[PDB]
């Protein structure tokens, strides 16, 4: 559009006078604007040698033989000439008129674009189905990223949930053994000074005995009544086995086997 | 191998479509390096 009517470098607008020259890359830019062995494009490679560039013939609304001017095509070398040529240099060589020779050539260009054309229209198709694959591949990296970690965590949720009511069982033992022993140290200190009474002033009492015995053998009745009361107090030290050691499960070997494949 | 032939020099045309200013000879070399696949190729190309 307002490219292919447009040079090269300055992009002027096609002019006649301009000398302009066609690249085999059908690129146009006169020949002003890239002079110097093998010519190279603008835009594309140095596809072919000088030989082969054609001046682009457009001048919106012979080689040889001057002022006549060519109308005419020889079949037996792909290009037209004059009448003069066909009579010196293809002389018999079997020729056409140009009414005829350009109808079939149109008509085998239009076939090769209307076939090059159905398939550009696919491109036209697989670049929005790689446009949209890309986001998808790159979808499917950021989803797959988060299941992983979503799923780490039920499992740590769950295993937390197992592992804090094996901690509440073995606060509930402690508690419950140190009520028993809370009153079996109390039991023990209030029947020592049970005992440690009888025993001061039974001791004190019979210490004393430089003439001391008539006091004594008046109260021997209640010395003897309360050595009863120690003689039976009736209470026996267990001892809580201590199995708090063995009820950590220590499957060690276990944890990392499963860690290994997921 | 004429049908063989054509079917190289098919992607060759192609490299030159996409990176041309390096030469017909080394774009040669490795059509056949990468055994002519039609992306991997162009893998190679960018490389070098
Ligand atoms: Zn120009
Ligand atoms: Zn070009
Ligand atoms: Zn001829
Ligand atoms: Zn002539």
């Amino acid at each position: 559009l307002e490219l292919l009517e447009h040079c090269g470098v300055c992009r002027e607008r096609l002019r006649p006078e301009r000398e302009p020259r066609l690249l085999p890359c059908l690129h146009s830019a006169c020949s002003a604007c890239l002079g110097p062995t093998v010519v190279d494009c603008p835009v594309c490679k140095q596809q072919c040698f000088s030989k082969d560039i054609v001046e682009n013939y457009f001048m919106r609304d012979c080689n040889v033989h001057k002022h006549e001017p060519l109308v005419l095509f020889c079949e037996s070398c792909d290009t037209l000439t004059c009448r003069d040529c066909q009579l010196n240099a293809h002389k018999d060589h079997q020729y056409q008129f140009l009414e005829d020779a350009v109808r079939n050539q149109r008509k085998l260009l239009a076939s090769l674009v209307k076939r090059l054309g159905d398939k550009h229209a696919t491109l036209q198709k697989s670049t929005k189905e790689v446009r949209s694959s890309i986001r998808q591949v790159s979808d499917v990296q950021k989803r797959v990223q988060v299941d992983v970690k979503m799923a780490i965590l039920q499992i740590m949720k769950e295993l937390n949930k197992r592992g804090r009511v094996l901690v509440n069982d073995a606060q509930k033992v402690t508690e419950g053994q140190q009520e028993r022993l809370e009153r079996q140290h109390w039991t023990m200190t209030k029947i020592q000074k049970h005992q440690e009474h009888i025993l001061r002033f039974a001791s004190w009492a019979l210490e004393s005995d430089n003439n001391t015995a008539l006091l004594l053998s008046k109260k021997l009745i209640y010395f003897q009544l309360h050595r009863a009361l120690k003689m039976i107090v009736d209470p026996v030290e267990p001892h809580g086995e201590m199995k708090f050691q063995w009820d950590l499960n220590a499957w060690t070997k276990s944890a990392e086997a499963f860690g290994k494949i997921v | 191998l004429s049908e063989l032939e054509d079917l190289k020099d098919a992607k060759l045309q192609t490299l030159k479509e996409l990176f041309p200013q390096r030469s017909d000879n080394d774009l040669l070399k490795l059509i056949e390096s990468t055994s002519t696949m039609d992306g991997a190729i162009a893998a190679a190309l960018l490389m070098f």
